[PDB]
């Protein structure tokens, strides 16, 4: 490196970022590394740049404080760098698996049938409440497609006399990354009917800004942990509210009254916010930001 | 008295030991939540099999029956004793009755 | 009150009246409670005035 | 700017004290669930009454399986809830170790305390016998003669 | 001895979010409310 | 107008001594209702035909 | 470490340690390959220290 104010400057911001949001530096690579900012060297950051870096920074550490979650349990829900080397756990599976499956099955075109059928083994080997929970997580992934796999793909993998030359590196990214969203649904402590929905919708309902939805990133888990937090606030017609998001029938009076908010108010934050019908999260979400300013 | 603060200060750490061999023992207990997640998954698999065939003998004693009595139009298995209220619970009443 | 002319309590009325943010202070609410008032009480008029 | 002579302020401040904690709940959400379908069924070779009792035979093993699920998932619950209240006893036990350990800090202020007073006492023991033993000094004597 | 009051006050916080953790875990568990309501609701239909 | 007051004291009483929010009673007593086929609903229905 | 494919990488990964500090312990404590307890105890020391 060369020494001058502007590479020490750099070096010594990078410092200072870590110390007032009380990250080490391993911390703040591996929070770095998880952002939307990635692969964008510091030094390399506009001057409007810069400011969305430190605010993301300053969020994110809040959001695991207040919610109890360690920078290496995020690190561990949300990195895409896997092991490589197939597991006892994935072992177990599989062995468990072979029996009570069929090449029929494995290339039958009914995805919900085959994630019907997987779901029990799922769940006992990713320590799941139910098989439900586990069909939706299996959804997920399939709807991520983590190493080009899906679940046909995975069950042809299962259905293999240890044929795997190189595949086991897609059979143990499939699961890692299944692993990965269970583990990160538990530790939100998402319910069941609160999946249900959002997989079905294909995340419609969550939303993402300017992003396409259903992502698994720091952000959409951001996003999930502030919508179950919402749905929980609204109390016993939280299941109605959530019916008519999931329909497109969310109106401005119908949110006012289950909020308990003045209806005025609901309809200047929403013509203030500009969204002209509650359509995802991402609109109620911006609508009661108007409203908490 | 400053004595008598720093043994209770040794009490709670002592306390804390303990609490750390009990959730070990409980993780190390043969009965333990990977056993039984083991169990529960073998068996909501089993359980899912055998209903199909539970429910395919069912139809056909059906079809005996209907043939019995010449009235193709009686139907008693309608539909619906695997519900997903209930994961699947209640399937075998269902079907008893 | 020696003003006995009609203020608008319309929470969507662009420029609001210097009577009715004072009349909000006076009773401690906001547009919207204050329009909840009104309504309430009946007083309201044309134009919601 | 209304203050007294050496500086303290002549008016008293006020500060609108925060409104409460904030109470958090959770509720039941529930989502729309279906049944099943039923099939064509396949005609039989043995009469009503046999295929009744082979019938009635497997949906019997069916109800037991029924049963040793809901047990098993009980037992799993449980077990579940305990190692959620150890967990949690766990934070707590730490932060019970921090308090104690303040409150033998606190004993020490006050063993430090106790030092001062006695720094104190001393020096007044010192002053009282250095004019104990001097008793009359030479002024004194000198009048008392003139 | 202030601190030690604040870290009590902490205590009994987080003592709070303890108990809020225990309920919602009770009310996510599998063999909750609404599968005892519903599969006794069954049970007693068939039963008459 | 007393009677009003009167009324209104005593509804505030009740709930304080019976520990029953606002929010709640107006759910018990409302007429307002959603409109929406809710999934309790859909689930009743589906477990009774 | 059954197996013979732990690595320096993967078990700083792990432990949460730098990957360059482990390999500067790695290189001082003269083991080339974690095959064992005892290279990895000795890697860890050296850490430690």
């Amino acid at each position: 490196i060369t020494l001058s104010v502007f590479v020490i400057s750099s070096l010594y911001r990078l410092t200072l970022l870590a110390r007032v949001h009380q990250l080490t530096v391993n911390e703040l690579c591996m929070l770095y590394g998880l952002s939307p900012f990635n692969g964008k060297t510091t030094a390399s950051l506009s001057s409007g740049e810069l400011p969305r870096l430190v605010i993301w920074l300053y969020q994110v550490t809040q959001w695991l404080t207040e919610a109890e979650i360690t920078t290496e349990a995020i690190w561990l829900l949300c990195t895409p760098e896997f092991s490589g080397n197939i597991s006892p756990e994935i072992s177990n599976l599989l062995n468990n698996l072979r029996p009570s499956i069929s090449e029929d099955m494995a290339q039958s075109h009914n995805r919900e049938l085959q994630a019907e059928i997987l779901a029990p083994f799922i769940a006992a080997t990713l320590h799941l409440a139910s098989p439900d929970m586990a069909r939706y997580i299996l959804l997920w992934t399939d709807n991520l497609r983590p190493g080009g796999l899906d679940i046909a793909g995975f069950m042809t993998l299962v259905l293999k006399e240890s044929l795997n030359a190189n595949e086991t590196t897609q059979l143990v990214q499939f699961c890692h990354v299944m692993a990965q969203l269970s583990l990160s649904v538990q530790t939100l402590r998402l319910s069941e009917a609160e999946l249900s929905v959002l997989v079905i919708s294909g995340f419609a309902v969550l939303g993402a800004k300017n992003q396409p939805a259903g992502q698994h990133n720091i952000d959409t888990l951001f996003s999930l942990y502030r919508f179950h937090q919402w749905i929980n606030g609204l109390g016993n017609p939280g299941s109605d509210t959530l019916d008519m998001l999931r329909q497109q029938t969310l109106t401005a009076d119908r949110l006012a009254s289950v909020m308990g908010l003045d209806i005025s108010m609901v309809t200047q934050a929403m013509v203030s916010a500009g969204v002209n019908q509650l359509q995802c999260w991402q609109d109620i979400n911006t609508v009661l930001q108007w409203i908490d300013v | 008295r400053r004595e008598a603060a720093q043994m209770q200060v040794e009490y709670q750490e002592t306390q804390q030991a303990h609490t750390q061999a009990q959730l070990e023992l409980l993780q190390r207990k043969f009965t333990n939540k990977a056993l039984y997640s083991w169990m529960r998954g073998k068996l909501s698999a089993i359980y899912y099999q055998f209903f199909d065939l539970t429910q395919s003998f069912c139809l056909m004693a059906q079809e005996a029956l209907r043939r019995e009595l010449t009235d193709n139009g009686v139907t008693f298995i309608r539909g619906g004793a695997w519900n997903g209220t209930t994961a699947g619970l209640m399937a075998g009443e269902t079907l008893l009755l | 009150e020696a003003d006995g002319n009609t203020v608008s309590i319309d929470p969507d009325e662009e420029q609001s009246t210097f009577a009715r943010s004072a009349l909000m202070r006076g009773l401690g609410v906001n547009s919207g409670e204050l329009y909840q008032l009104g309504k309430l009480a009946g007083v309201l008029d044309a134009q919601n005035t | 700017h209304n203050l007294s002579i050496d500086g303290q302020p002549l008016s008293l401040a006020i500060y609108a004290e925060p409104t409460d904690p904030k109470a958090l709940l959770t509720s039941m959400v529930q989502a729309s669930q279906g049944g099943s379908a039923v099939l064509p069924g396949t005609l039989s070779l043995y009469r009503f009454p046999v295929m009744l009792e082979r019938t009635r035979n497997l949906v019997a093993q069916l109800t037991q399986f029924g049963t040793s699920l809901l047990s098993m998932a009980e037992h799993d619950d449980a077990d579940e809830l305990t190692t959620l209240l150890l967990q949690q006893g766990m934070e707590l036990a730490t932060q019970s170790i921090r308090i104690q350990q303040r409150t033998v800090d606190e004993v020490d202020a006050d063993i430090a305390v106790l030092a001062e007073s006695r720094r104190s006492a001393q020096n007044r023991l010192e002053k009282y016998q250095q004019l104990y033993d001097e008793d009359i000094n030479h002024g004194e004597q000198r009048a008392m003669s003139l």
